[PDB]
């Protein structure tokens, strides 16, 4: 199912911009043509109506994405070998700050090459690559150079594959629609075999090298990874069970492998991370489970399941026919699959962000506060963006590919017939949550201002205790020995076990208390999430029609309005709902990251002394100061911003410059959001007049930006400015202290 | 159409029809698809060939005689670091002026053929050439072998082109050999002939 | 190739080349003569 | 005709034209729908024939110096196993009249000439007998079948005069090539797990089968 040489390789189409569209290829009468060229670059569905060609175009771009990712990985690995102090950091991870970037001295920018330890001058990095390299057994820079070379080779291979599968042998449509085979392969081979290979690498390389490192041996005296394979005596000395070979595995005497395959739980006191034996056992079990899961769906040999057969058998007295017809929708529309995958990926990213901080998987990662904060905020933002994109593409599918005549589905029909109740109930829930979550903050502020601290919602006057979460913490703290007999310690130290882990005089992790403030902040999170969901679902559900504009589907997915009639019809399209929900996503993620930062700085992170007294960074003021808006403004925003505003003249002045630059970018966006196109089109007419006077009027007539373009520019600049401000503030605050 | 090709069994590019001397249909990247680029590349190849042949002679003949002891000339690699009767920038300026006058008239013949064939000072003296790149005349063709039947001209120009390509390859090889081995080009040949099995990169 | 030369004359590529050369020239000029506040000649 | 693990899908296009055809294709790689790239029945047959011929050359080569060494015919310094004769220098090396990397370039040049001529025959049939090649292009014209070029160079003895005899010899060649490929896989994997010469493996097995065996080696 491939075609030989579908499209000739030529430079002819390079010299004719806009060849993908008939209208754009005509020529640039005005300046709107240039903007329209870029906005429709990757909309393959608008270029042609053939599903096979769209699938072939989609298949090739992923190869370019993979090549770009491989180039990025190659650069990251190469910079750590040539412009880094990784070897010096390896001998003292607790007193040296990782750095992998140096700057050329031209205009006085060499001040950014601050001292970081190990006789090195550079920029301190917070991506956590040093911990990953240490956990993999990497010791010298030659291995990093080899990894960079391999990544370059893989990027070249990906680029060649991308060219080949589009210009020499393009698969047919019947190849793409083999969902059962694709699922079987991506489950058994992509995931299970990868987990098995990583488990093997961890067993044979990471474990002995990491044990030698934790023993305190000089990294230059540790035997090379290949010495543990050729010389089984070394492994037998390290692990006696290796002397028996693979015989216990094939005789089901798996108890002999308990030395390097454990079920301990908790953190390693030496490094502050999870035990590597637990990780190896976890990867082995996950590989087995994924290998089993990949033999469910039917193929050329009869045995297995048919996804259509599974779907068609589920229906209920409330839902009618049920899931019949969903198989044909998901195997014919690219947008629905994209929306579902984007939503699932965003949720998974948020879950990963939440899980990484409380269960540190890398050595010397819990005590690196900047890395933890950066990873948390980065992954949360990525998850939010993916979640928004899911709804955007769901609306796109609803507008374009919906067709009840040939693709009828009962479940989709029933949802669209009672959307008013869903929207009204969601509106009521949002209003109730906003009143009963944010209103308690204003009450506390008013009572504090009036001089009545005894009438506030606080731990000392009127308690609002999160009794349900405390019960979960108590249950999980008592899990070992009762409901998890095979475990020695709890999964996390934050459950409330009472034990504290200190590495290098710093607090890695300890139980986290929950009080009245956590109740309020959690309900604030719920309120913001509910409002965002309301906006996106209202946008998706009313994409085709409404009581105001019955024929909204004919106007398309991205149109500005339908005139000033009916009192005003501004921003009625589904695109405008995504444009509006991006702001609320930004708001929710900012509140969440502020909560995380303040809570960790106030109740977890700190230093321990010889007598064992913990002194936190901010002194534990979160409980009594976060219950008012004035407290958030004073003890968090005003107090913690002194690091970034006093960074001039030092190696951290770049963050100080980025603070003001992001301020300017954020403030600059309000011009596009608060104004309209007619004023700017009328203003241009006067500017064109004087150019005509001096014979400098261009033939490409200048036109003001369209309404949609202006809204997009405004939202983009707004988001960029806000995120850059928060990034600069966080990094400047956390690197110094 | 029946001429030998660089890749037997393949099809030569359309713009290479075998009319030019030394034509084997080798143009994988199509750098001379349009005629103007073809003419410019032909002129550039001719100039590169002649310069390379002169350089190859001047590199290899002096180094051969030095090894056997007839002369005691220095290495071609370090011949630029000796001291001469004047500063090197003065020689460079004199060279720039002279070769600017020389190559300037060559540029005009390429753009507008048949316009620089007359002596500016003594109009009685003319160049007899008719093809771009082959000036002819008594100054450049004193022996009179440069005119005749088309077969003779094609044979001679093919010989010149092939010899020039070989000279270009030889000069690049000598430069890289001196970069890598750090020894004179003649010494490398004797080393290879001493132990052909092992005298290698 | 005529079509390859045509693609090199498009506005973004030409602008990128011009601005790269310009930035290189300015950086070299500032490297040769650093910390200039007044015109002394 | 006999069949070996044939299937309804496989039998729809394996009608027995090819030599050594038993209808064996469980994965359906020779399915002639949507052929392209390197997945094509003609290219697959050509690759099978070439791989079989090379394995036939390699199966005897990796064992010929070994058996004479134990037979006292060649000097013991040349009776090395295939994996120590210099293929993998870490596994062992032997000094020839030139270093290994120098031999590699000459081998690559000669094999490049040969394989490029063969590939250019495959792409456009009958081409190699046109251009002047030291006057040897008269006998390199081929025969129209890429895997069986024939001619005075590749068929000096003039074997296979009769069509049925040619069919029989093609069948024998295919069978021997498959057997040689299996033998080469056995060579590689036996060398991987035992670390000694395959002839030594056979001699050890003949010494006693119950003590030198898969149950005792693994
Ligand atoms: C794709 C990601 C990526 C990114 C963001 C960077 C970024 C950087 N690299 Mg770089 N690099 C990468 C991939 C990447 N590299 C890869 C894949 C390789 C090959 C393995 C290199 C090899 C490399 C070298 C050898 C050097 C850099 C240098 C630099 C810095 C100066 C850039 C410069 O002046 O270029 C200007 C742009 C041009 C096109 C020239 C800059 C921080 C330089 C540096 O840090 O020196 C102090 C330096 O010397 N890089
Ligand atoms: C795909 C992953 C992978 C790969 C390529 C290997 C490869 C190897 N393992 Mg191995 N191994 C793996 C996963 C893997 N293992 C896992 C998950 C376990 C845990 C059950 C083991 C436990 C294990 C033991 C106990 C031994 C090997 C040994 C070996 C080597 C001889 C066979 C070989 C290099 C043997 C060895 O080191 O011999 C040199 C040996 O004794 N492995
Ligand atoms: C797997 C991820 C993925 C994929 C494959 C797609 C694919 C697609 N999306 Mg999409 N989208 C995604 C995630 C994804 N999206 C997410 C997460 C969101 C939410 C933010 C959206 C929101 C979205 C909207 C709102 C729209 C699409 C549209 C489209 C389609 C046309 C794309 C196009 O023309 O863009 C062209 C690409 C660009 C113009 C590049 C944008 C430049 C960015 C925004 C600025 C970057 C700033 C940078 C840092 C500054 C440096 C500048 C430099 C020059 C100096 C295409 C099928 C469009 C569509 O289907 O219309 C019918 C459409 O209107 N998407
Ligand atoms: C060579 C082209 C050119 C010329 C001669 C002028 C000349 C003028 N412009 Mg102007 N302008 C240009 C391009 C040009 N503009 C472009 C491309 C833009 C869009 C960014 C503008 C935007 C603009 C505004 C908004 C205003 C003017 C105004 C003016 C007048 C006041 C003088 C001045 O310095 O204004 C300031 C000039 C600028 C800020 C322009 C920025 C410089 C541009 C980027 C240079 C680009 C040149 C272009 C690349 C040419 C390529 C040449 C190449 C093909 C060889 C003056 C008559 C003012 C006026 O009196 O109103 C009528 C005014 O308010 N211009
Ligand atoms: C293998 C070396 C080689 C060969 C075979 C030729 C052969 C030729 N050259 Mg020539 N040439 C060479 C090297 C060579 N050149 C070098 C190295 C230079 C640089 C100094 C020149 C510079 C040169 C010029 C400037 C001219 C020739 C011309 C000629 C042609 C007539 C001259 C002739 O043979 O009568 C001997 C008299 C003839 C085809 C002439 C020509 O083609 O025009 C008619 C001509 O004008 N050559
Ligand atoms: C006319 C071209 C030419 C010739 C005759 C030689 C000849 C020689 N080179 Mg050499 N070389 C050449 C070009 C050439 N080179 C070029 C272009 C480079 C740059 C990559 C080099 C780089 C190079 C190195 C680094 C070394 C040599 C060395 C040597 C000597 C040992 C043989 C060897 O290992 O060659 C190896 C040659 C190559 C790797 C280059 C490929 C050959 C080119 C493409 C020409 C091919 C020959 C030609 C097609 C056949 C017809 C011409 C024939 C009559 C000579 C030998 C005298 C070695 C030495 O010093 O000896 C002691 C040595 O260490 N060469
Ligand atoms: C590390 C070695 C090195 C050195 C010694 C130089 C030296 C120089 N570079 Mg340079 N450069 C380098 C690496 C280097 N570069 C690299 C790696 C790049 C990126 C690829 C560049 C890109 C670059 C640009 C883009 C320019 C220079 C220019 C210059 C010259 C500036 C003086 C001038 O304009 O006077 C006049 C020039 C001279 C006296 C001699 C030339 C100077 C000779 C500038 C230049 O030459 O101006 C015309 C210029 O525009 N360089
Ligand atoms: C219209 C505004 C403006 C003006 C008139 C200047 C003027 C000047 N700047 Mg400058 N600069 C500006 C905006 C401006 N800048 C902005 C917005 C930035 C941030 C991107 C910079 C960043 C900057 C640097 C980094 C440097 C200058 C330098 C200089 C001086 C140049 C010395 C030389 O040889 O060239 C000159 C007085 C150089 C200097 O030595 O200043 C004294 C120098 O190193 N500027
Ligand atoms: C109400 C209780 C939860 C819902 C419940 O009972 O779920 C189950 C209930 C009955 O489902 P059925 O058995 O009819 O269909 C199940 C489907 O999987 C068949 O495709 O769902 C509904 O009737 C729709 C509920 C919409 C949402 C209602 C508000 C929440
Ligand atoms: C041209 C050249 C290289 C050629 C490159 C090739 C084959 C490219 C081929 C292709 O393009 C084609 C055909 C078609 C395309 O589709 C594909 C490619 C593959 C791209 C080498 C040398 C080119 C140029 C050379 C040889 C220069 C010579 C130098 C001289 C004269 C030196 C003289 C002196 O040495 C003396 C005499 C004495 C000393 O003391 C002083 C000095 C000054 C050092």
């Amino acid at each position: 199912l491939v075609d030989r040489d579908p499209i000739k390789t030529s430079f002819e189409e390079w010299a004719k911009p806009g060849h993908f569209s008939r209208t754009i290829a005509k020529g640039p009468d005005t300046t709107t043509w240039i903007w329209n060229l870029h906005a429709d670059a990757h909309d393959f569905d608008s270029h042609t109506s053939d599903l096979e060609e769209i699938s072939r175009k989609v298949f090739s771009a992923h190869f370019g994405q993979l090549s770009i990712i491989f180039l990025w990985l190659s650069g990251m690995y190469f910079h750590g070998a040539r412009f880094s102090n990784y070897e010096a950091w390896l001998s003292d991870p607790t007193h040296i700050g990782p750095s992998a970037q140096v700057v050329w001295p031209i205009v006085g920018q060499e001040i950014l090459n601050g001292d970081v330890g190990g006789g090195f001058r550079g920029i301190q990095i917070t991506s956590g690559f040093f911990q990953i390299w240490r956990a993999s057994g990497i010791t010298s820079e030659l291995q990093l150079y080899c990894t960079a070379i391999g990544a370059l080779v893989f990027a070249a291979l990906m680029l060649f594959a991308g060219w080949f599968h589009y210009h020499k042998a393009a698969p047919k449509l019947a190849w793409f629609q083999d969902v059962e085979s694709m699922l079987n392969h991506h489950l058994a081979g992509l995931l299970g075999l990868g987990s098995l290979s990583w488990a093997g690498h961890q067993v044979h390389v990471s474990l002995p090298i990491n044990q030698f490192l934790n023993a305190g041996v000089d990294p230059k005296e540790i035997p090379l990874p290949h010495e543990f394979i050729l010389n089984r005596d070394l492994l037998a000395q390290l692990y006696p069970s290796f002397a028996e070979g693979a015989t216990p595995f094939f005789t089901l005497n798996w108890s002999k492998y308990s030395e390097f395959l454990t079920f301990r739980g908790g953190l390693d006191p030496v490094t502050g991370g999870l035990w590597l034996t637990d990780i190896a056992h976890h990867h082995l079990a996950i590989a087995i489970l994924f290998l089993i899961a990949g033999h469910m769906y039917r193929t050329n040999w009869g045995i297995g399941h048919g996804i259509k057969d599974i779907l068609e058998a589920h229906k209920g007295p409330f839902t009618g026919q049920g899931h019949k017809g969903l198989y044909e929708i998901l195997t014919t529309s690219w947008h629905a699959q994209l929306s579902l995958n984007l939503a699932m990926l965003g949720s998974l990213t948020i879950i990963v962000a939440h899980h990484m901080y409380s269960m540190p998987p890398y050595p010397y990662l819990a005590t690196d506060y900047a890395t933890q904060l950066s990873l948390f905020t980065h992954h949360m933002w990525i998850g939010g963006f993916l979640i928004v994109g899911a709804a955007a593409h769901a609306a796109i599918f609803m507008v374009r590919d919906y067709d009840p005549t040939n693709r009828y589905n009962d479940l989709l029909d029933r949802v669209l017939r009672h959307r008013d109740a869903i929207i009204s109930h969601l509106n009521w829930v949002c209003i109730f949550l906003g009143f009963h979550s944010f209103g308690l903050y204003i009450h506390n502020d008013t009572m504090s201002a009036l001089g009545r601290p005894q009438d506030m919602f606080s731990d000392t006057a009127i308690q609002l205790q999160p009794v349900f979460a405390q019960w979960i913490q108590n249950t999980h703290a008592l899990a070992p020995g009762v409901t998890a007999p095979g475990e020695t310690a709890s999964t996390s130290l934050t459950w409330g076990g009472g034990e504290l882990v200190a590495v290098g005089g710093k607090v890695a992790l300890l139980p986290i208390p929950l009080g009245t403030a956590d109740f309020l902040v959690h309900h604030i999170h719920a309120f913001t999430i509910h409002v965002t969901v309301l906006i996106l679902l209202k946008g998706v559900l009313f994409a085709r029609s409404s009581r105001l504009i019955p024929d909204k589907a004919n106007l398309g997915f991205r149109f500005p309005c339908d005139g000033p009639g009916r009192g005003g019809t501004c921003q009625v399209s589904a695109w405008d709902h995504v444009f509006l929900g991006l702001f609320w996503m930004y708001n929710a993620i900012s509140v969440v990251i502020f909560h995380f930062s303040w809570k960790m700085q106030s109740d977890v992170w700190g230093s321990i002394s010889d007598q064992g007294v913990v002194t936190h960074i901010t002194g534990g003021n979160f409980a009594q100061s976060s219950i008012t808006i004035n407290g958030w403004l004073r003890d968090f925003l005003w107090a913690q911003a002194s690091q970034v505003i006093q960074s001039y003249g030092s190696s951290l002045s770049a963050y100080g410059l980025f603070f003001l630059g992001a301020h300017f970018v954020w403030a600059f966006s309000l011009m596009f959001l608060f104004s309209g196109r007619g004023y700017w089109q009328e203003l241009i007419e006067s500017i064109v007049w004087a150019h005509n006077k001096l014979k400098v009027a261009p033939a490409t007539q200048p036109r003001a930006l369209s309404i949609i373009q202006g809204r997009a520019v405004g939202v983009t600049h707004y988001l960029l400015g806000g995120i850059a401000t928060t990034w600069a503030f966080f990094l400047a605050r956390i690197i110094a202290v | 159409p029946d001429r030998p090709i660089w890749f037997p069994g393949s099809t030569p590019p359309e713009w290479l029809d075998g009319s030019l001397p030394g034509d084997f249909g080798f143009d994988p990247l199509g750098l001379s698809s349009d005629p103007d680029s073809l003419k410019w590349n032909v002129q550039a190849e001719i100039v590169h060939c002649r310069w390379a042949m002169l350089g190859a002679a001047g590199i290899f003949i002096p180094e051969f005689l030095t090894k056997i002891g007839i002369l005691n000339t220095p290495s071609w690699y370090t011949a630029g670091e000796q001291e001469y009767f004047t500063d090197k920038t003065t020689l460079f300026v004199v060279e720039l002026i002279l070769i600017g006058w020389a190559e300037g008239r060559r540029w005009a013949d390429i753009i507008k053929p048949g316009s620089v064939n007359t002596d500016p000072v003594f109009p009685n003296n003319k160049l007899t050439g008719t093809d771009v790149g082959y000036p002819g005349g008594l100054w450049f063709d004193p022996l009179g072998w440069g005119s005749g039947s088309p077969a003779k001209l094609k044979e001679l120009r093919t010989k010149e082109i092939k010899n020039g390509r070989l000279a270009m390859l030889a000069v690049m090889g000598a430069w890289f050999q001196h970069i890598y081995t750090g020894t004179g080009p003649i010494d490398n040949l004797f080393a290879h002939l001493a132990d052909p099995g092992h005298a290698t990169i | 190739m005529r079509d390859l030369k045509t693609y090199l004359s498009v506005a973004p590529v030409l602008s990128t080349l011009w601005f790269g050369s310009l930035a290189g020239l300015l950086i070299e000029i500032n490297r040769l003569f650093p910390d200039a506040l007044t015109f002394p000649f | 005709r006999p069949l070996w693990f044939a299937s309804s899908q496989s039998l729809s296009y394996l009608d027995g034209s090819l030599p050594g055809d038993y209808g064996f294709d469980p994965l359906g790689l020779s399915d002639p729908e949507g052929t392209g790239g390197f997945i094509e029945p003609r290219w697959l047959a050509y690759g099978e024939i070439i791989n079989g011929r090379f394995a036939m050359l390699g199966a005897a080569g990796a064992i010929a110096p070994e058996i004479l060494g134990k037979a006292g015919l060649i000097p013991a310094e040349t009776a090395l196993p295939w994996f120590q004769t210099g293929v993998i220098p870490p596994a062992g090396t032997y000094t020839y009249w030139a270093d290994n990397y120098t031999l590699f370039v000459l081998e690559m040049a000669l094999m490049g000439f040969a394989e490029h001529r063969r590939l250019q025959d495959w792409y456009n049939p009958g081409s190699m007998g046109k251009q002047y090649f030291l006057g040897l292009e008269k006998g390199l014209a081929g025969s129209g079948n890429p895997a069986y070029p024939g001619g005075p160079f590749f068929n000096p003895l003039g074997f296979g005069k009769d069509e049925k005899s040619l069919k029989e010899l093609k069948l024998k060649e295919v069978k021997n090539g498959r057997l040689a490929m299996l033998a080469i896989l056995g060579y590689f994997i036996q060398g991987l797990v035992t670390g000694v010469g395959p002839y030594q493996n056979l001699l050890d097995h003949l010494a006693d089968p119950v003590n030198n065996n898969v149950l005792t080696s693994l």
